[PDB]
């Protein structure tokens, strides 16, 4: 877990900061972020949110792509708002204002259970004092963890290292997501099954946007 | 650019006088240089098997110089009705 | 001899010194206790010679400063070449040039705004650009805005090369001192690859792509159905019918018969009647000569090879029996001084500009370019006054040289000594015919107004009156448009219109005319003359008397940039060369007032206009023969006649002009009192304010202070300058654009 | 970064930075309420 | 021999590099030349040397690989819709696009993208730090990026899997002979760029042109003149 790691480019020096010790820590740091350790546990809990939330996102996207193509009545996963507002028995306008309502009470819990570490878990929320208790900085446990898998410390950190990078993984699928959609007008499995049909064809040179076209010769 | 025409027997004439110039006396080589006229001088660049002071930067120097003194007395010649 | 010194990692890249704002001077690296310190830090930010005595990291500084300024300009033009891509009307006006106004800027409708995008044509909206990017765009062969899309990512792309470059050539290898002092490798590369590889290279691409694509613009054709630059590049078909010479395929060239290119590098004086503007083969042809000059005079100096000139021993050699040691120690003054190249290069580019305002007026070298009055006139003006501000600059920089730079022991019996021995006799001289200038101008033209205010029009210095015609001036004028006649027989007419000859009009516009000089025109250059002349005797005293006078004879000790010497002596106030330079700035700024005023009235009564089957039909009617030689007419003809559109331009696209124009003049009186008054009134009225926040507790750590003299006389030429070129450049577009 | 942080934390950077908050501000409240001089509702 | 020796340049230079022929007129291998620490210009003899014989690698692969379609689609080796000049494959559109591949020629810039950034970026960094790319894993075959002290030559399993050069005077005469040929191609490729500009042709055509009419098809005639 660190000295004689992999980094992100062979023959790299790794900064003074990134010991190894978090996980996914590869030593990538050109704009020397993170430097502070305030400022390295607010980086830490940001990709760890960011991650979470940018695999759920691409989880729910490639399940509704897959039962579109499939069969099932989904639309793609860009303008899905538009038919979901249009079949959601809650009108806009009070659907952010209620998800807002019902997000700023675990966000201020977060905020504040990272500034001070183990403050949520003294009973003020409805007698909750084991649980609520961060046992990391952006790895909370408690209520959160219901199954008891990473109580052991090896099973913890390579559960750490798979979830960081798979979530590294998820915030390049919704890149890819947001590009190849722009490029192509489809969903993400209908590229898939396209890349599939013929690799050596379709690819991102044929869509007409990405690599452009002026004298088409 | 015809080979025998007058332009280009002119110009090589005065391309080849330059040349031959320089390595006895009259025009300023690396070892002649002075105010008005020819003084000893060092090298530097190797001849490349040249006697006397006739090295690569000679050559090339007194050569452009040879094609830009032709081609101004062609053209010269030829805004007076001349070759 | 010549080599590559340059030193691997001198200056660590870190953020530490960005922290402290006061670190390359020892007296701002102390920290700030008053508020002058924050001036001061904004003041000897890049004074370098200053900062260390060190020759080496002063270049390295000058040079990673440059490669700064080169990645701002390159910045600036990517910008220009993106607006002209996506928020212009650049294809629209390549349809029809003489009826849609070039417009590059768009503004955002927030506070009603959105009126300055007035209706310049073609489904468009938009401010009416006066810089004259259009015609520069359709002179480069320019033709959709993916080219200037393209543009603007190369420029982008090599202004970042450039910041690079300065990062790099600073902190990462610093070039030595004797890496800069190569003075002749310098002028052999500049003289070879700088300007003669560049000439060659905008030679190539007008014979290459910029001549083919411009005929077939004045053909007619639509833009979009002209070929790519490309096709006429590698298809010699298409260049091929279009010039029949490039049919035989560069055997002309190396054949020595360049006579057969005699139809793509033609001589062919005057303007294209097609678009009013220069013959593109002409300049073509021009920027090949211009090319093949530069590289002959780029191995002139001896660098590594024997061969070439030695500029020590060219100076040395040149001693005249009247000037004792002839240019002697002149070689080690512009290696070792950075103050005199300065303003050696500052006096030269203002000049050049003077030349480029004046020769672009005369022959505008561009399709288009002289129906559009506005650009002509913005263009003018702007190197107008960029000149004037270089040639100000150079008379600066050559004081600071004179405090700091110069050595008495290197400077015994050469030039410079010699002049500073009769420094006296010099500033006498330059007095005297300044005043002889100014009385036989001023006086003149107060004489003009006195007899016409008493009654006696035949007692005027008119051109009815009293002929002072410019006898000098319409002789060469006569001889230049008798050059292509016996002198030039080569050129197919003259080289400019001004001389004489026909009128060129485009689009029922007059594009050049023949301009006539009369009384009003010898009174008007002879004022030009002499407010140079002044300017001249100010900075020639500032930067001879900078070192000692008898008045004060410590003047060097005292530094370059001192505010007095107290009022001994009577009072010694604006007695340093930075104040000589100051009271020039004002005196350059009245002298190129009056210039470009004469110009703005001589272009708007004798050469712009409509033409008509009648005649031609001026914009003022030509008043200029009889109103000029009075100042009540350049009161009331010029100054009341016009700037009606300034005032009358509310609700309108032109209306910010007229904004502009107020906040100009509130700019200029802005100025006075810090021109006025002093320091210590300030300094009391600060006092008391002091007092009033240390009641309330609100006294800054800092403590707060009046500007000083010279700090003070800075803000009041600064913003009486801004406030004057403001108006100036808001009455002349409004007037240009609303009537031209 | 801690160099940098207190190279932000100059007065000319947080200058900026409040001249960019507070313009963007006024300039999104004249463009959301287009022309206002009375004070109503 | 020496081919073109300055004087006045071997005072800065032993011979110690496979060619050093005494050539250098403007002075580029002189230890004064970026001197100090760090990485500095590069303008220096170690970056020199590098760039040097990778340039004559590359040249020697692009010589190679504009004589062979030409000549081999001249006999009945290769077929003739494949032997197509070496621009007209896809390099430049305006020369031509061999529209007959298995992929776009886009799709194949990207492979080439991320297999040769991979590529110079270990390189690289092994230029920097040598030996490092023996040490972080890459799939297991990491002793075969064990380098040298020369990153110019690294040698190892697969760089030098013949073994050739085992004693000094054979290694010092392929490197002699790697330089010369290197050198010849970069010639060569030179030519070639210049000939497809001003022929729209072949290089091997060119040949064939020069040597059925000397005087008729040369750098003359091909300019015009006579
Ligand atoms: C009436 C005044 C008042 C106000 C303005 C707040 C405001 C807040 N409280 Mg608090 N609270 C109050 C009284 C108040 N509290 C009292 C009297 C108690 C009982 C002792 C609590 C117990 C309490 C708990 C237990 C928590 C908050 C939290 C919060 C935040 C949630 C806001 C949010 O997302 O919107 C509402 C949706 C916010 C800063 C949460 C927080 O961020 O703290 C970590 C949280 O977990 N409050
Ligand atoms: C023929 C070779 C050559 C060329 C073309 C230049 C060109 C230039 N020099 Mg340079 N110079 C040269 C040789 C050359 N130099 C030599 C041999 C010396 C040492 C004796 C110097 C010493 C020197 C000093 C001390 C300074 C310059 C400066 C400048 C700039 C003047 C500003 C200008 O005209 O804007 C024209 C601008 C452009 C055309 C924009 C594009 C500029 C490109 C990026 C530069 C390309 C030319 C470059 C020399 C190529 C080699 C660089 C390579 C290693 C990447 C200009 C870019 C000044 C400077 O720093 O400016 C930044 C300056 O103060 N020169
Ligand atoms: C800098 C200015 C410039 C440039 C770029 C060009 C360029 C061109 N002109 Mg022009 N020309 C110029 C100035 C210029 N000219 C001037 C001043 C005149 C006098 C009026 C002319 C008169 C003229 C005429 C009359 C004609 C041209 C023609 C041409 C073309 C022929 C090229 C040629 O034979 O040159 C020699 C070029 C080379 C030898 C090529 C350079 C060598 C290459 C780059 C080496 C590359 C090697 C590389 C490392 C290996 C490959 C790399 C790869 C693997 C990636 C070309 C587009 C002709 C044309 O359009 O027909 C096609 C034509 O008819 N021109
Ligand atoms: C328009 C405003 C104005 C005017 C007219 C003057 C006038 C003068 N200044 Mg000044 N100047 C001004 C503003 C002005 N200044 C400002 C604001 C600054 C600050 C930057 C300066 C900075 C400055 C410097 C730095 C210098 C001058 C100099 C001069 C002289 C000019 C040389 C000349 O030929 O004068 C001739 C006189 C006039 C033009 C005045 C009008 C004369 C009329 C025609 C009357 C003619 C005689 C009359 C009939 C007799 C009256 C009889 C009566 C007594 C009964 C003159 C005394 C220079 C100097 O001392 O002499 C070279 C000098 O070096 N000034
Ligand atoms: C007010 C001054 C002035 C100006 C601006 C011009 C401008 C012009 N004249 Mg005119 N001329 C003038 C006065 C002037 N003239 C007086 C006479 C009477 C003797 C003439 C007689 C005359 C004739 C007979 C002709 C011209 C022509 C021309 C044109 C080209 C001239 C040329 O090639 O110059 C040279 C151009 C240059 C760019 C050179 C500039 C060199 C720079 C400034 C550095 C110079 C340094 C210098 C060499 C060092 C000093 C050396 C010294 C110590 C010995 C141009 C429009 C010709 C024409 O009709 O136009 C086509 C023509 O045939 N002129
Ligand atoms: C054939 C023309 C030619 C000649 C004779 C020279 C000669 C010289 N140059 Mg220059 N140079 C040239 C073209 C030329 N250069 C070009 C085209 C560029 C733009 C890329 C430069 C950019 C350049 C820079 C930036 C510097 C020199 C320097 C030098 C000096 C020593 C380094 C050297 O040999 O160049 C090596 C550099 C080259 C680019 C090789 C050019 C070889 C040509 C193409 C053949 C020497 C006086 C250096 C100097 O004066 O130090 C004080 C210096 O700093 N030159
Ligand atoms: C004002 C223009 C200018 C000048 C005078 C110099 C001058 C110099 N640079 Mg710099 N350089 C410039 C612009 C300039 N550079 C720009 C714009 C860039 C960014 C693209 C660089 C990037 C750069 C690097 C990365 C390096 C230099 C190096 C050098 C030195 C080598 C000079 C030489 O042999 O010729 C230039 C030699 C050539 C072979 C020219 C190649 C040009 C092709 C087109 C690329 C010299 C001090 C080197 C150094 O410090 O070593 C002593 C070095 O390592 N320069
Ligand atoms: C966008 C892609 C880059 C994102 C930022 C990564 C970073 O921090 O780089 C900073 C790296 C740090 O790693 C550097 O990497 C070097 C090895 S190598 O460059 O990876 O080969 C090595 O010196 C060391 O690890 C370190 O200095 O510094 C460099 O000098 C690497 C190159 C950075 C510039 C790349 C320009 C070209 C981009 C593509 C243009 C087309
Ligand atoms: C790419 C990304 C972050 C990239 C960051 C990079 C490269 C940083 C690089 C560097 O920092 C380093 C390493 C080191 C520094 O020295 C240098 C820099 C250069 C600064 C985050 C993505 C983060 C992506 C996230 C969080 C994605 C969330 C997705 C969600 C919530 C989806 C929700 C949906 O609403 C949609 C969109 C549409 C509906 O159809 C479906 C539903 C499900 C409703
Ligand atoms: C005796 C002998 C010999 C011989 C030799 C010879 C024969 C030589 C020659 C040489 C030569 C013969 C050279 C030449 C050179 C040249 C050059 C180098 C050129 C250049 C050019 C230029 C630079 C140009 C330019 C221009 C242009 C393009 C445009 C404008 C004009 C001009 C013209 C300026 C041998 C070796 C066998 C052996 C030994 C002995
Ligand atoms: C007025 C005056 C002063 C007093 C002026 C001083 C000390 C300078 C004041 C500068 C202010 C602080 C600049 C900033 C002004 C605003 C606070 C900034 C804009 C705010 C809006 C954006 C909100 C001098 O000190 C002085 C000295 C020498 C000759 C003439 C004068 C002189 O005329
Ligand atoms: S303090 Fe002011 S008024 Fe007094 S001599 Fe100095 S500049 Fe003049």
């Amino acid at each position: 877990a660190g000295a004689d790691r992999p980094l992100w480019s062979p023959g790299s020096q790794p900064p003074a900061w990134l010991d190894g010790s978090l996980a996914g820590d590869y030593g990538f740091d050109p704009l020397h972020l993170s430097e502070e350790p305030e400022m390295r546990k607010w980086m830490v809990q940001a990709e760890l949110v960011h991650a979470r939330w940018a695999m759920l996102g691409v989880a729910g996207i490639l399940f509704t792509s897959i039962a579109a193509k499939n069969g099932a009545p989904f639309p793609d996963w860009y303008d899905a708002g538009k038919e979901a507002i249009k079949t959601s028995p809650a009108p806009l306008g009070s659907l952010i204002f209620t998800e807002l309502l019902l997000f700023g009470w675990v966000e201020t819990k977060r905020l504040y259970d990272l500034r001070n570490p183990g403050s949520q878990g003294d009973g003020s929320f409805l007698g909750i004092t084991d649980g609520l208790k961060g046992k990391e900085n952006g790895y909370p446990g408690g209520l959160f963890d219901p199954m008891g898998m990473s109580k052991n410390e090896a099973s913890f950190k390579e559960a750490k290292v798979k979830e960081i990078k798979n979530g590294r993984l998820a915030m390049l699928a919704f890149v890819g997501f947001i590009a190849q959609h722009h490029a192509t007008h489809k969903s993400p499995i209908d590229n898939l099954v396209d890349h599939v049909a013929d690799p050596f064809h379709v690819t991102f040179a044929t869509n007409g946007v990405s690599v452009p076209h002026f004298t088409e010769f | 650019g015809f080979i025998g025409s007058p332009t280009n027997l002119i110009m090589v004439a005065s391309t080849g006088a330059c040349l031959f110039a320089s390595r006895f006396g009259l025009a300023p080589s690396v070892r002649k240089v002075a105010q008005p006229l020819k003084l000893a001088d060092r090298e530097v660049i190797q001849t490349t098997g040249d006697p006397a002071g006739f090295t690569a930067t000679d050559v090339l120097a007194m050569g452009a110089a040879g094609h830009a003194i032709g081609v101004g007395i062609v053209l010269g010649l030829k805004g007076i009705g001349q070759l | 001899k010549v080599k590559i010194a340059v030193d691997r990692n001198p200056v660590e890249t870190n953020f530490e010194k960005w922290a402290k704002p006061g670190h390359f001077s020892r007296a701002l690296a102390k920290g700030p206790n008053t508020t002058t310190w924050i001036w001061n830090l904004h003041a000897d930010a890049h004074d370098f010679d200053n900062h260390t005595s060190d020759l080496e990291e002063i270049s390295r500084k000058v040079f990673s400063a440059h490669f700064g300024q080169l990645g701002i300009i390159l910045i600036w033009l990517s910008g220009m070449y993106f607006h002209g891509a996506r928020f212009s009307n650049y294809e629209g006006w390549l349809s029809d040039p003489t009826h849609i106004k070039p417009s590059a800027q768009v503004v955002w409708p927030i506070v009603g705004q959105e009126i300055l995008n007035g209706d310049v044509g073609g489904g468009f909206q938009g401010i009416q650009i006066t810089s004259g990017f259009f015609q520069l765009w359709r002179a480069s062969g320019i033709t959709s805005e993916l080219q200037l899309y393209s543009t603007a990512i190369g420029g982008l792309v090599l202004a970042a090369a450039c910041f690079f470059a300065g990062w790099f050539h600073y902190h990462k290898a610093a070039p030595k001192l004797e890496w800069f002092q190569n003075v002749e490798s310098m002028l052999n590369h500049h003289l070879a690859g700088l300007l003669g590889l560049g000439s060659l290279a905008w030679a190539g691409h007008q014979i290459h792509v910029s001549l083919p694509v411009n005929k077939l613009l004045d053909a007619g054709v639509d833009p979009k159905e002209i070929p790519l630059p490309h096709e006429f590049l590698l298809n010699q078909s298409i260049i091929a019918d279009l010039y029949p010479s490039f049919s035989k395929g560069l055997a002309p060239f190396f054949t020595l018969n360049w006579a057969e290119y005699s139809d793509f590098l033609t001589f062919k004086g005057g303007l294209n009647p097609v678009t009013g503007g220069l013959w593109l083969s002409d300049t073509a042809h021009h920027h090949l000569a211009i090319a093949v000059l530069f590289l002959v005079a780029g191995h002139q100096y001896r660098t590594n090879w024997g061969i070439g000139h030695s500029i020590k021993d060219i100076l040395e050699s040149h001693k005249g029996p009247f000037t004792g040691n002839g240019h002697a120690g002149l070689y080690e003054i512009l290696t070792t001084s950075w103050h005199a190249q300065l303003a050696i290069n500052l006096a030269l580019f203002g000049s050049l500009s003077i030349i480029v305002a004046h020769h672009m007026y005369a022959m505008p070298p561009y399709p288009y370019l002289a129906t559009d009055y506005g650009t002509q006139l913005s263009l003018f003006t702007h190197h107008m006054w960029i000149g004037g501000f270089c040639v100000v600059g150079a008379g600066a920089h050559a004081a600071i040289f004179m405090v700091r730079d110069y050595d008495p022991t290197n400077n015994y019996n050469n030039l410079l000594d010699r002049v500073i021995r009769h420094r006296d006799a010099i500033i006498s001289h330059l007095n005297w015919v300044s005043i002889f200038l100014g009385f036989h101008s001023f006086g003149l033209y107060i004489h003009n107004d006195t007899m016409s205010a008493l009654g006696r029009p035949q007692d005027m210095f008119s051109d009815t009156a009293i002929q002072l015609q410019p006898v000098f001036a319409q002789w060469i004028q006569n001889t230049h448009f008798t050059a292509p006649q016996l002198t030039a027989p080569n050129a197919l007419a003259a080289t400019s219109l001004t001389w004489g000859g026909d009128v060129v009009a485009v689009g029922g516009k007059v594009a050049m005319m023949p301009i006539a000089l009369g009384t009003s025109d010898f009174l008007v250059h002879h004022i030009h003359a002499f407010t140079i002349h002044v300017t001249v005797l100010i900075l020639l005293k500032g930067v001879l008397f900078a070192r000692s006078s008898r008045l004060i004879p410590d003047k060097a000790n005292l530094g370059f940039r001192f505010p007095c010497d107290g009022p001994g002596r009577g009072g010694t106030c604006q007695v340093s060369a930075w104040d000589h330079v100051f009271l020039g700035l004002f005196w350059m700024y009245n002298s190129l007032s009056i210039v470009i005023f004469h110009f703005s009235w001589k272009m708007q009564s004798d050469v712009w206009g409509t033409v008509t089957d009648s005649g031609v039909s001026h914009i003022t009617g030509g008043n200029f023969a009889q109103s000029a030689n009075t100042i009540n007419g350049w009161l009331r003809d010029f100054l009341w006649a016009q700037s009606s559109q300034v005032i009358q331009s509310y609700g309108s696209a032109l209306s910010a002009y007229g904004l502009m124009f107020l906040g100009a003049h509130f700019v200029w009186a802005f100025s006075l009192m810090f021109l006025f008054s002093g320091r210590g009134y300030w300094q009391e009225l600060i006092e008391s304010i002091v007092w009033a926040h240390n009641k309330l507790r609100v006294a800054p750590s800092i403590q707060p202070r009046a500007l000083s003299i010279t700090q003070g006389r800075a803000v009041g030429v600064a913003h009486y300058l801004l406030g004057g070129i403001a108006t100036t450049w808001s009455f002349f577009l409004a007037r240009i654009i609303a009537v031209g | 970064m801690k160099d940098f942080t207190t190279y932000l934390s100059t007065a000319p950077v947080v200058g900026l930075g409040w001249a960019i908050f507070t313009s963007g501000l006024l300039i999104e409240i004249n463009r959301f309420f287009p022309d206002p001089l009375v004070f109503s509702f | 021999l020496y081919v073109g020796s300055d004087a006045a340049a071997l005072k800065y230079l032993d011979g110690t590099l496979p060619g050093d022929y005494g050539f250098d007129p403007l002075g580029l291998l002189d230890p004064t030349v970026s001197n100090g620490q760090g990485a500095g210009g590069f303008v220096n003899p170690r970056w020199l040397q590098y760039s040097e014989v990778i340039h004559a690698r590359w040249a020697m692969l692009g010589a190679a690989g504009c004589i062979a379609p030409e000549i081999l689609g001249k006999a009945g080796v290769i077929p003739a819709e494949t032997a197509v000049d070496w621009f007209r494959t896809g390099v430049i559109p305006p020369a031509g696009v061999y529209k007959d591949f298995w992929a776009d020629p886009f799709t194949l810039f990207f492979i080439e993208v991320v297999a040769i950034q991979f590529a110079e970026l270990k390189r690289l960094q092994d230029y920097k730090n040598p030996g490092s790319q023996s040490r972080q894993y890459f799939l297991g075959l990491e002793g075969l990026f064990k380098g040298s002290d020369n990153p110019a030559y690294p040698g190892g399993p697969f760089f030098n899997f013949a073994n050739f050069g085992k004693t000094e005077a054979e290694m010092k005469k392929l490197k002699l002979n790697e330089i010369k040929n290197g050198r010849l191609a970069m010639l060569a490729m030179f030519g070639y760029g210049a000939q497809a500009v001003i022929t729209g042709d072949g290089p091997f055509d060119n040949l064939l042109a020069h040597l059925a009419d000397p005087t008729g098809a040369n750098l003359i005639t091909n300019l015009g003149g006579k």
